[PDB]
């Protein structure tokens, strides 16, 4: 596309000035074009992918929460609809983006556990943002879209992985609420919160005071999801 | 508040 | 454009729901394309234009002020500078296309003081943004075409409004920073806070509950200034 | 603070 005669250095280097300048639409393209060089991504990469789409997906959700309340709220003209059918058709077109450059081809090359896991887990979460706003026919099946690429990750986390490492406790608070709140399992979402808390603290006295800040950070939100729900 | 991801 | 087949009062209706939702720049195309339907804009419409255009134009400010500076430290590779270019020539199109709505045909359109005053007003305010990133031939003259906009708007606003109008207050904040830090005129910059601070003061006791709030709220962001510069 | 308007 429109970053493929950009040096894949130079894409990075602009996906680190547009995060300082809180540009993330220009991060996320920057982002897309380094992907589409072709070359598996550093550890680093993986991050600044991550968060260039997750901010972008972050403010159409947001935006398409509000609509769908006054949406909602009208049916207790057609403007209401139209619009947050507008915000909701470019929000799957973002997921629809980030799930094409994982399926082409970062999951396939991503044969280290800390990468492979890495892209699994943003595949479900990109499946479930999917679901939030889906209705129709295949709804159940991009719930277990989401449910197969988050259970495949977290098997791999088990096997290859420290329960204190913080991709593997991202990966459980997120699979946690799907099954809150996308699976309608609210007791599975609170028993894999509880598991998940427990066996990092068994295993932060392992840690130095660096990598204990780390996965003390993703605990507490455990721990306050854990309140808000029982 | 709202849950966390 | 790609409004021209949306009813006005449906774009309308959409800017203020982009709004809630803090869509701006949905809200920006909306009112671009309410206002190129061709018919004069209500008090509240000419709110909604201007705080879409604020928002969507405060956000790549921000970001050309943060990579700016980057760039200055660099010179104490081509991408920070490139990238510098790419926002900055992006906020210049918005300038632009607003300056294009105002003269096509908003301003030789609005007969009121209020409304001629508004359009002006905000006539000043981009190309001062223009300038604010200017920076060759022709700087001194989008220079001069925010001072004989602010100027025009500020003969008018004198002769056909009262002193604490807050349309007539917004305009001699954003008259008084084009002189401090556009200018280099910092004492005419404080010398009209000043004066339009007291003049509103003399005029407060004239004023409902309501419309005192909204005329000493203004007061208040020339008195910031003032402490700010002394 | 940032000069306002
Ligand atoms: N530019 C950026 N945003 C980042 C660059 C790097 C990076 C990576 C390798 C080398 C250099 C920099 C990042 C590393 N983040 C993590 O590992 C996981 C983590 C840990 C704690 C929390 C709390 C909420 N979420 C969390 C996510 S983030
Ligand atoms: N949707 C919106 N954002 C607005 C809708 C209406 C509106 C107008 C007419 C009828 C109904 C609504 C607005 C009215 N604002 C003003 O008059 C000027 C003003 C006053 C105080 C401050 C403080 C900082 N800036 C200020 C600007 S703002
Ligand atoms: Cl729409
Ligand atoms: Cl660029
Ligand atoms: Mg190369
Ligand atoms: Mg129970
Ligand atoms: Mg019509
Ligand atoms: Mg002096």
């Amino acid at each position: 596309g429109a970053m493929g005669s950009m040096e894949r250095a130079s894409l990075i280097q602009k996906a680190k000035l547009a995060e300082q300048a809180e540009r993330y639409e220009d991060m996320a393209a920057f982002m897309k074009g380094a992907v589409e060089k072709g070359e598996e991504l550093s550890c680093e990469e993986r991050n600044l992918l991550s968060v260039a789409y997750k901010n972008v997906v972050g403010g159409q959700r947001a935006a398409w929460r509000v609509l769908s309340s006054i949406e909602q709220k009208s049916n207790e003209g057609p403007e209401v609809r139209e619009y947050r059918e507008k915000v909701e058709t470019e929000l799957q077109g973002v997921c629809d983006t980030v799930l094409g450059l994982l399926d082409s081809h970062l999951i396939k090359e991503a044969g280290d556990a800390e990468s492979r896991v890495f892209y699994l887990k943003m595949k479900g979460d990109y499946y479930r943002y999917l679901a939030e706003v889906a209705t129709g026919d295949d709804k159940k099946r991009i719930i277990d879209s989401a449910r197969s690429a988050y259970q495949e990750a977290m098997d791999i986390s088990k096997k290859e992985m420290p329960p204190t490492n913080p991709i593997r406790l991202g990966l459980a608070l997120n699979f946690s609420v799907f099954h809150y709140e996308i699976a309608n399992s609210p007791e599975e979402a609170i028993s894999l919160a509880k598991t998940t808390f427990d066996e990092a603290m068994a295993d932060l006295h392992t840690l130095s005071e660096d990598s204990y800040k780390d996965s003390t950070l993703i605990m507490q939100l455990l721990r306050d999801n854990l309140t808000l729900w029982t | 508040r709202r849950r966390q991801t």
